[PDB]
């Protein structure tokens, strides 16, 4: 019952969860503070986005280890082989989807409309389009559709935002482009678009380098652009 | 094959 | 998890090993054990990891919170309510463990004998890292005497180099060290531990040489640690 | 300090 908890209790006991490595206890002291309906720091998001995003990627490594075994049990096609993993491999998918539902609650109840500035707008807008490319690598079907439209949306919100209000250099906005890259090779289907807003991307913020104090992050997201573009060409 | 990589998951 | 087939509640097991899900695994590990069969040494294998890597984490965010709870005590409530969370829930899974232990596990041969009542030994060890006061006592004592059967058994009916006799050996000397406040007890049962293994070598199976020479190896790192 | 080694979370 976080309601009742002061908020600075909440950040505090996240902190510590950190330390000790309990990322769903971090979490859910994140989303307490979330929920007491005040703007979030830097600092605070950064919480919310570790916290969150230690807890997803547990759940999208156990899925994809699942899924793979599974898919290598149907190939063989013996008679007596594959509901077992099939069952845990939807175990598992229930919980990623109900983590991801969770964030994409916190993001439309609370943070998206009440955030001021607009570095913290397309942050949010940004984890929006994460948080529904990751239901998408699990989707099937009609729903698959309706899931990547929905993150496309997203992403395509705060790129256009992010183009008006931000430096090419700033490490929201690169951050936001390198994931709407690997939205469009991995889940979209779409390298020649994937590439290209890479490749742009980069360039750009190479041309304004010399500006920077800042400098250690951006050239960081800039040489993940450069891999991924070793990596489709 | 090896996945594409996004953005990392450390304090900015 | 008891409308599951024993063998399904296996093969789930062993897939969230794959997938890396200890707390999934040990909950599999539960329900096949309330099927009332014995378990195979590749089963307790499966028991052990599961509930050791649970634990593990427990206590080791147990103990960073108790780090930073006695530093700050050297600015608020929340350290010690957290740090209370963490060891309720650690307290709980020893519980559950010891439960199982008493209720379905231990009774067979000398090999899964020996290797329950370590393992009744070893979670009550962990109990006992976060306890205090008239509990501790308690606590240590049962240790101890699930530990001092798990020897008698293992000096009577296993070889010197045995690999379970070993790591039972290895982890009374931690307890000596560590918990019970006796450390030449802990460097004498270490020393004579190696020695007589190292003396029965020759006499191990080969499928069993490569873990009985680990535990050796940690034994002889403690005995330089703590000499 | 150093904490003494206990057997390690390995499949035996
Ligand atoms: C001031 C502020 O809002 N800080 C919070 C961080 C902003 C950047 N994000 S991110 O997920 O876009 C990210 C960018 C670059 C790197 I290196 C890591 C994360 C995290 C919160
Ligand atoms: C045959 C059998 O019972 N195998 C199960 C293992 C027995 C030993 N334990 S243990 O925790 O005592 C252990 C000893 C040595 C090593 I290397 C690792 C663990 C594990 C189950
Ligand atoms: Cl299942
Ligand atoms: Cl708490
Ligand atoms: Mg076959
Ligand atoms: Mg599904
Ligand atoms: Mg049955
Ligand atoms: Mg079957
Ligand atoms: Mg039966
Ligand atoms: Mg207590």
């Amino acid at each position: 019952a976080m309601g009742s908890m002061e908020r600075a209790s909440l950040i505090q006991k996240a902190k510590l969860a950190e330390q000790a490595e309990r990322y769903e206890d971090m979490a859910a002291f994140m989303k307490g503070a979330v929920e007491k309906g005040e703007e979030l720091s830097c600092e605070e998001r950064n919480l919310l986005s570790v916290a969150y995003k230690n807890v997803v990627g547990g759940q999208r490594a156990a899925w994809r280890v699942l899924s793979s075994i599974e898919q290598k049990s149907n190939e063989e096609g013996s008679e007596e082989k594959g509901p077992e993993v099939r069952e845990y491999r939807e175990k598992v998918e229930t919980e990623l989807q109900g983590v991801c539902d969770t964030v994409l609650g916190l993001l439309d109840s609370h943070l998206i409309k009440e955030a001021g500035d607009a570095e913290s707008r397309v942050f949010y807008l940004k984890m929006k389009g994460d948080y529904y490319r990751y239901l998408a690598e699990v989707a099937t079907g009609d729903d698959k559709k309706r899931i990547i439209d929905s993150a496309r949306s997203a992403y395509q919100e705060a790129m256009d935002i992010s183009k008006k209000e931000m430096p090419p250099t700033n490490p929201i906005r690169l951050g936001l482009a390198l994931n709407f890259s690997v939205f469009h090779y991995e889940i979209a289907n779409s390298p020649e678009e994937a590439i290209s807003l890479a490749k742009t991307t980069f360039d750009e913020a190479m041309a304004d380098l010399h500006t920077l104090s800042s400098y250690k992050d951006s050239t960081l997201i800039m040489q993940l652009l450069r891999d991924n573009l070793t990596l489709w060409t | 094959r090896i996945r594409s990589t996004s953005t990392p998951n450390v304090h900015m």
